[PDB]
């Protein structure tokens, strides 16, 4: 069962450098070229890196020419993308992807990893608060009330919201953040649920901000 | 839209008071269709097309020798004279019409699936510890062609049923949904009694001096020691889930639970409705919007002014837990969702099963009635569809009334005188 | 390079419609053109390779035909979790580009949206900072105008929309609204509703507190 998974993202100030990792299982990984694509903010899709299956061979756009560099270790199973000089319009999601055949050059990608995420950005970390989103008695149209949280004010993307610890999954809705005036990201992530369970049923809420090491769970009350 | 079309969007305003003005003027409709004895009587509509199924028996209505089943599909025409009535289009009868049972509907993309049970043994809901699990599931066409062969009609392969703790699972209603390529049927889980997860201190009897504690665990089964518990639910069927689909049951959540019985679940203003007959102690009319369609949550109506009869244990409007396996199956379709209204003929009397009625209602009113007979003639089962021609709400029931049924329909009114 | 050009933008066909995407290459690029269907926030899925040839288990519903310079790819039988974003690559060799995009959404009848309205947190109100929350549940079309008027004043500029993307079961979207003010502002004002204009609502509901 062919994996891809990317590492190493992060938040990096326009000029500086990063090594992104890619690992592999579940194929023959040393006989396989791979490429690194990228993803946009405006979601335009992009190629960036592409290393034949020895490793000699590298072929890059002009965009990222002498700035990045693919690299391969077939001992560990590892691809790497040494990026460097980085620039705010480098800002984009890094997905790790596996060509068809050793020496590639007309390669599609039947594979990609869950990708990683690249900020290039003058401005610092900043976690979030989560805030309770009350029912009210006022909510209960048809029966149904909703409850949620408010991550707030935090810097870079992502956060996770899981509900009950991934064992509330069917009526969530985490929405897409919002780029606040302020310059930074919030988010809500909802769920609706029988009024009736309200009195009964308590709903935590779990918050991950990798990047700042926060986890809260706040637990939202009636 | 073009003639008789689902209830969607923005329909013609209705009469929104209580009024005892006689403003609803069903209409006998039931002349466009096949007629001995009539019973198990199945009425599915949707986007213009309809569903029938009943079973033509000998004498006895309850135990006579079956003489054939009728599976048949049409369209809802507007008549002549803007009443829409419903006109076969495609019948299919079984070989063996005593073999097939508990039959349910669900149209999809110009064909009419239905899910019945096959069973050697009897009625399953009464032989369950000897009924085999097995299914058959027709596909009509509603609109059937020339040499049209397997798109007329064809019989298609249950092979594999995912069923969870059940032992076995069964349709159980009328009517059913579909959301995109996915057929949902109303259906029933057959769990045994000893593996049945129930907290007795949830069965409901303050008010209730004559109760114990354990009614609700007890009257889930159709004997207090039945073998089985029955769990109303959907029945899954994903169009594109390969060559033959399997069929997975979505149990029904555990709020305001009651015995499984023949239950239907239908689209109203763009969102699912839900409906389960009280066929045990809990007699108040059991429907609302689902929340979600799996795992099945039904945001119950705190209704109180609309119920069905029962025997002498569980009688009209009874609601403190008994052991008790009687009622009949009344259904209602909501046609206000802002205002929560709904209509469906139920009976008007107690215990005797008398005096059918449209009626349209509101949580904790009913707004305004219409008998469809005298006091004195006795009604059985009620099915009732609504829908819009030239915009305007229409409700299409089958009433039982030996007993054969009848179709009526009711225009919802604007105004009301 | 290579400029891939998708048409059309963006598309909205009902379930069961066949749906049809054409794709078209700067330059010649025999049949060195793949496909990708992209949902939200996942790496895009191989849909056609080889202009023709389907990635494993992708249906057989998705075909793709095309060579030279113009290409196609088809779902028949279109299905509700066949939304998407759909982009076209050319392999022809490097550098590798792929097309614009084509925006799909599933066709639905018409579905009006539950509002619930969440007032700003205690906790939140202690730090200075005010934000109410209205959430449209579960609508189609996606289309919704969200209104906050602050006293039947109408606001502007200080409310943000973010948007579900369609529903993979039952293709509706959900909306969440906030209205954001400092803990002065919030302390100025009585009304504090969300009006919410939809198809499928004849007269703009408003929940609020
Ligand atoms: C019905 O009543 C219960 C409490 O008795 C309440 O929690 C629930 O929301 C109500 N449902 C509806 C649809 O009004
Ligand atoms: C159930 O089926 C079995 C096997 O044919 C039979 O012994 C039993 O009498 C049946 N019970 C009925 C028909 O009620
Ligand atoms: C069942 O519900 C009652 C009501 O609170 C509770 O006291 C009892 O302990 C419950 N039993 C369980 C959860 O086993
Ligand atoms: C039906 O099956 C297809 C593929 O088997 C799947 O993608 C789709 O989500 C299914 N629909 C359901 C389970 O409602
Ligand atoms: C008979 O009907 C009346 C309505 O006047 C109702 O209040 C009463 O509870 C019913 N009696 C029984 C035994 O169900």
């Amino acid at each position: 069962e062919v994996k891809l998974v990317e590492s190493g993202g992060g938040l990096v100030k326009p000029g500086g450098s990063l090594k992104l990792s890619c690992a592999a299982s579940g194929f023959s990984f040393r006989n396989y070229a791979m490429s690194w694509v990228r993803q946009s903010p405006e979601k335009r899709l992009e190629w960036v890196a592409e290393v034949s299956s020895g490793g000699g061979y590298t072929y890059y756009p002009d965009t990222v020419t002498g700035r990045f560099t693919i690299s391969r270790d077939n001992a560990k199973n590892i691809l790497y993308l040494e990026m460097s000089s980085l620039r705010s319009e480098d800002t984009a999601m890094y997905y790790c992807t596996r060509d068809p055949d050793s020496s590639g050059y007309l390669a599609w990608f039947a594979y990609w990893g869950q990708g990683t995420l690249v900020t290039v950005s003058a401005a610092s970390t900043k976690g979030p608060s989560v805030f309770p989103l009350a029912p009210s008695s006022k909510s209960t149209s048809g029966g149904t009330a909703a409850l949620g949280c408010l991550v707030k004010d935090y810097f870079p993307e992502p956060v996770t919201v899981s509900w009950n610890s991934g064992a509330l999954t069917s009526g969530v809705h985490t929405f897409p953040a919002v780029l606040q005036s302020s310059g930074l990201y919030s988010l809500s992530s909802v769920v609706t649920v029988p009024s009736s369970s309200l009195g009964t049923q308590t709903y935590i809420c779990n918050v991950n901000h990798k990047p700042s090491n926060t986890k809260v769970d706040k637990k939202v009350e009636p | 839209p073009e003639g008789v079309s689902n209830l969607v969007g923005l329909p013609n305003n209705i009469c929104l008071q209580k009024t005892s003005n006689q403003i609803l003027k069903p209409k006998l409709i039931s002349y466009t269709l096949p007629v001995t004895c009539i019973t198990d009587p199945l009425l599915a509509m949707d986007e213009g097309y309809f569903a029938y199924s009943h079973l033509e028996r000998i004498g006895s209505c309850s135990r006579g020798v079956s003489k054939q089943r009728i599976i048949g599909v049409g369209e809802v025409l507007d008549r002549g004279d803007e009443v829409p009535s419903l006109f076969m289009t495609n019948v299919w009868t079984p070989p063996n019409p005593n073999t097939v049972y508990h039959c349910s509907a669900v149209y999809n993309n110009e064909f009419y699936y239905v899910l019945c049970a096959v069973s050697t043994v009897g009625d399953p809901i009464l032989n369950s510890t000897y009924w085999s699990g097995s299914l058959m599931m027709t596909r009509l066409a509603v609109k059937p062609k020339s040499n049209g062969g397997g798109y007329n009609q064809h019989q298609l392969a249950l092979r594999s049923i995912e069923k969870g703790r059940y032992d076995k699972v069964m349709p159980y209603g009328p009517s059913g949904i579909k959301q995109g390529d996915t057929l949902y049927f109303p259906a029933v889980g057959f769990l045994v009694r000893t593996e049945f997860k129930y907290n007795d201190s949830n069965c409901p009897i303050t008010k209730c001096q004559y109760s114990k504690p354990e009614n609700c665990r007890l009257s889930m089964g159709i004997r207090p020691n039945s073998h089985y518990i029955l769990r109303s639910g959907l029945l899954k069927y994903n169009l594109s889930d390969g060559e033959n689909p399997k069929v997975v049951f979505i149990e029904i959540s555990d709020q305001r639970l009651s015995i499984g019985s023949p239950s239907k679940i239908y689209d109203s203003l763009g969102q699912p409705v839900f409906y389960q007959a009280s066929f045990s102690w809990d007699t108040m009319i059991k429907f609302g919007d689902v929340l979600t369609v799996n795992p099945l949550v039904v945001n119950w109506r705190n209704n109180t002014v609309i119920s069905r009869p029962g025997q002498s244990q569980c009688p009209r409007f009874n609601t403190c837990p008994e052991i008790c396996w009687e009622g009949v199956y009344n259904d209602a379709f909501l046609i206000d969702r802002i205002n929560w209204i709904s209509a469906g003929v139920f009976l008007d009397s107690n215990q005797t099963a008398e005096n059918p009625v449209f009626t349209v209602f509101k949580d904790n009113e009913i707004l305004y009635r219409a008998q469809l007979a005298s006091e004195d003639t006795n009604a059985q089962k009620t099915i009732t569809n609504c829908f819009l021609l030239k915009n305007k709400i229409w409700c299409i029931s089958l009433v039982e009334i030996v007993i054969r049924p009848k179709l009526f329909a009711v225009k919802i009114p604007e105004q009301c005188t | 390079d290579i400029l891939l050009t998708q048409s059309p933008a963006s598309l909205s066909a009902s379930v069961g419609e066949t749906v049809t995407i054409t794709c078209r290459a700067s330059e010649n690029i025999n049949s060195y053109l793949a496909w990708y269907q992209q949902k939200q926030g996942k790496s895009p899925q191989l849909l056609v390779y080889n202009a023709k040839t389907l990635a494993e288990g992708v249906p057989s519903r998705f075909s793709g035909s095309g060579s030279d310079t113009q290409f196609s790819l088809k779902i028949n039988t279109l299905q509700p979790e066949d939304f998407g974003t759909y982009y076209c690559q050319h392999h022809s060799g490097t550098p590798y580009t792929f097309g614009g995009g084509t925006k799909l959404e599933i066709k639905r009848t018409v579905a009006a949206p539950s509002v619930f309205i969440f007032p700003p947190s205690d906790e939140q109100l202690k730090s200075g900072t005010a934000s109410v929350v209205c959430l449209l549940n579960n609508f189609y079309p996606r289309e919704a105008k969200v209104q906050w008027k602050v006293d039947n004043a109408l606001q502007s500029g200080n409310s943000q929309e973010s948007v579900t993307e369609q529903d993979s079961k039952d293709s509706t979207y959900s909306l969440s609204s906030t209205l954001t003010l400092s803990k002065a502002d919030y302390e100025k004002h009585k009304v504090y509703a969300c009006e919410v204009t939809h198809q499928g609502l004849s007269s703009p509901v408003t929940k609020s507190f």
